[PDB]
């Protein structure tokens, strides 16, 4: 609403390369994964 | 037993994770006139203080990174103050958080380096001079030292907290069981002595967690 | 193996000796001084230097301040402000003035003219084991 | 400067009592200097080069 | 204990705050 | 057996960590009163290091050895 | 750095009182060394 045009500038500017948080994702799923189809074994 | 706290993520109906990690940010008042009360010069003045000691290190480029460094350090450091109260649930105790803090930045500043300065950011693997002809073993030393820099990052903060809590809790257990037996003062009195040092540790573990990422971005700007 | 020059503004004691070592008690701790030691610049302190000669007698003197310069060669200089011998001292007269000196101490009202005084003291404390 | 009875010479000497200007690549040699070491040798340094033009 | 593989929403949580709210109250500061 | 030769072998390498902090700690020393020569001690740095740390190295390759 | 500096004493000023010390230490018959020192002939004019 009221808040993008805050910090606009900083979103666009020099977060572009801090905004990679695929990899985080990526980890995050496969852990996931990995124990479900553990807990799922029994 | 010991491990109840920790193993808790807010038990609710619902969980209250977000209400307990949201609760820090409503201590810290947003200036609104020339001239405040005193409970926000403080604040504004450590800021003053704090920012000068740190970013006066890097050119041009790092001091667009001042906002955030302040923001994770200022962050840090109430969630670890906090958890010291009686029945109180530190979020850092997690990993998981922990684990989302240090792989962002870090990816940010490596591929932020082979951007702009491609020949120099894969020159730093060998060590500047001659390193006699030892090359090819010392060039697998330093690539693999790369890795494992948000690993440590995040296991460090993982484990102190979670060890000083444990030590906290055990003592306490000890002085309630020699109630029954014998007089001895001696066992709240390490309480009271290492309640200083759980106390003031804190903040120089926020510290050194935000030195070493103030160094590695320095390193690749 | 050396050219030891022991002077003074008044009078001369040794002028391109050879001797096999000096010891001086300069500041930061005391020194010795054989063949090719390492280039060093040091200022003294109040104490008593001996040097050996190439017979094996040693003579003593007291010195009060001054310089100390080892070159890259055995060329040794030490010029000191004073350079005294016992045999002209009084022993009394030293416990007499270290005894006014402790009171001083607490006479004293400022740190700076205490610090005169302690080194006032430090003079005599000083002199008086020798 | 007095060379004989009957006859005397003027000149002049240069002083490098600065510190900073000391502390150059020759002074590498000597190993165990400090800044205050060789604030007061320059203290010293100065007394006996007046001393020696009076006499 | 710490491993029960539940970490979406503080995950999720954390980087609402970090993000949005600290910065946006320190940016509103004078020197 | 094999788990506790394991997990006995693995120890040799502690004393890897206690040469690393000597040299470095010697290179802060030693720079501080020659700055100028300070192209010479890295080399000699480097070596201890690496010597260590091959040292230690191979205590954990008889380690991983005994294990499998 | 000891206590006679920063302290507002120079290693000139504290030679001197060492010097001065040690010579009061001599023997009586000695003390003629006191003419030969006279360390107080020159005096001081400044500008203003």
């Amino acid at each position: 609403q009221f808040q993008f045009t805050g910090i606009k500038k900083y979103f666009n500017s020099y977060t572009l390369t801090g905004r990679m948080n695929c990899v985080l994702a990526t980890y995050g799923g496969i852990a996931l994964l990995v124990l479900y189809f553990k807990l799922r074994s029994k | 037993n010991l491990f109840a706290s920790f193993i808790a993520p807010t038990m609710m109906g619902l969980p209250i994770v977000t209400l307990i990690i949201m609760f820090p940010s409503l201590l810290f008042p947003t200036p609104k006139r020339l001239i405040n009360n005193r409970t926000i010069s403080i604040q504004q003045w450590l800021i003053q203080l704090t920012s000068k000691q740190m970013m006066a290190i890097h050119n041009q480029k790092g001091q667009t990174w001042s906002l955030m460094l302040m923001s994770l350090i200022m962050f840090i450091g109430s969630t670890n103050i906090l958890g010291l109260l009686p029945h109180s649930f530190t979020p850092t105790t997690q990993l998981s958080m922990n684990l989302g803090m240090a792989i962002p930045l870090w990816s940010a500043t490596v591929f932020t380096g082979f951007r702009y300065k491609t020949k120099t950011s894969l020159a730093h693997f060998l060590p500047q001079g001659t390193p006699a002809l030892l090359i090819p073993m010392l060039v697998i030393i330093e690539t693999i030292s790369l890795f494992i820099q948000p690993v440590a990052l995040a296991v460090r903060l993982t484990a102190n907290i979670t060890a000083g809590h444990l030590l906290i809790h055990l003592i306490g257990g000890a002085t309630l069981a020699l109630l029954n037996i014998n007089t001895m003062t001696a066992f709240i009195t390490f309480t009271i002595l290492i309640l200083l040092t759980i106390l003031e540790f804190a903040v120089a573990l926020i510290q050194a967690y935000v030195f070493t990422l103030l160094v590695s971005l320095y390193l690749h700007d | 193996q050396m050219s030891f020059t022991f002077a003074s503004p008044t009078q001369v004691f040794f002028n391109g000796a050879n001797v096999r070592q000096v010891d001086v008690p300069t500041q930061t701790g005391a020194f010795g001084i054989l063949a090719s030691h390492v280039p060093t610049l040091q200022v003294l302190r109040p104490g008593l230097v001996v040097v050996h000669a190439e017979d094996g007698t040693t003579s003593k003197y007291f010195v009060s301040s001054g310089s100390v310069t080892v070159n890259a060669d055995s060329s040794v200089q030490l010029l000191a402000e004073e350079a005294v011998t016992l045999d002209m001292l009084d022993p009394g007269v030293a416990k007499a003035n270290l005894e006014k000196a402790q009171s001083e101490l607490l006479g004293a009202a400022d740190e700076a003219s205490r610090a005169e005084i302690q080194i006032r003291i430090e003079a005599n404390e000083a002199l008086v084991k020798a | 400067r007095f060379r004989s009875v009957i006859s005397y010479k003027t000149e002049e000497k240069p002083i490098f009592s600065l510190d900073t200007v000391a502390s150059a690549e020759s002074m590498s040699i000597y190993d165990d200097i400090d800044a205050d070491v060789l604030r007061n040798y320059q203290e010293y340094s100065l007394a006996n080069i007046i001393y020696y033009s009076l006499k | 204990q710490l491993d029960t593989s539940t970490w979406f929403i503080t995950i999720t949580s954390m980087i609402m705050t970090l993000f949005i709210l600290f910065q946006l109250k320190i940016s509103n500061y004078s020197y | 057996a094999k788990f506790i030769g394991a997990g006995a072998a693995t120890v040799g390498v502690a004393g890897s960590g206690a040469g690393i902090g000597t040299v470095f700690g010697s290179l802060i020393i030693g720079y501080a009163r020659n700055p100028s020569l300070k192209q010479q001690l890295f080399s000699y740095a480097i070596l201890g290091f690496a010597l260590s740390e091959a040292m230690g190295l191979f205590c954990l390759m008889v380690a991983f050895l005994i294990l499998f | 750095v000891a206590y006679w500096r920063q302290a507002g004493l120079s290693y000139i000023r504290y030679s001197q009182i060492c010097a001065k010390a040690v010579r009061d230490a001599l023997k009586a018959e000695f003390k003629a060394n006191a003419e030969k020192t006279s360390g107080s002939n020159v005096k001081i004019v400044k500008v203003k």
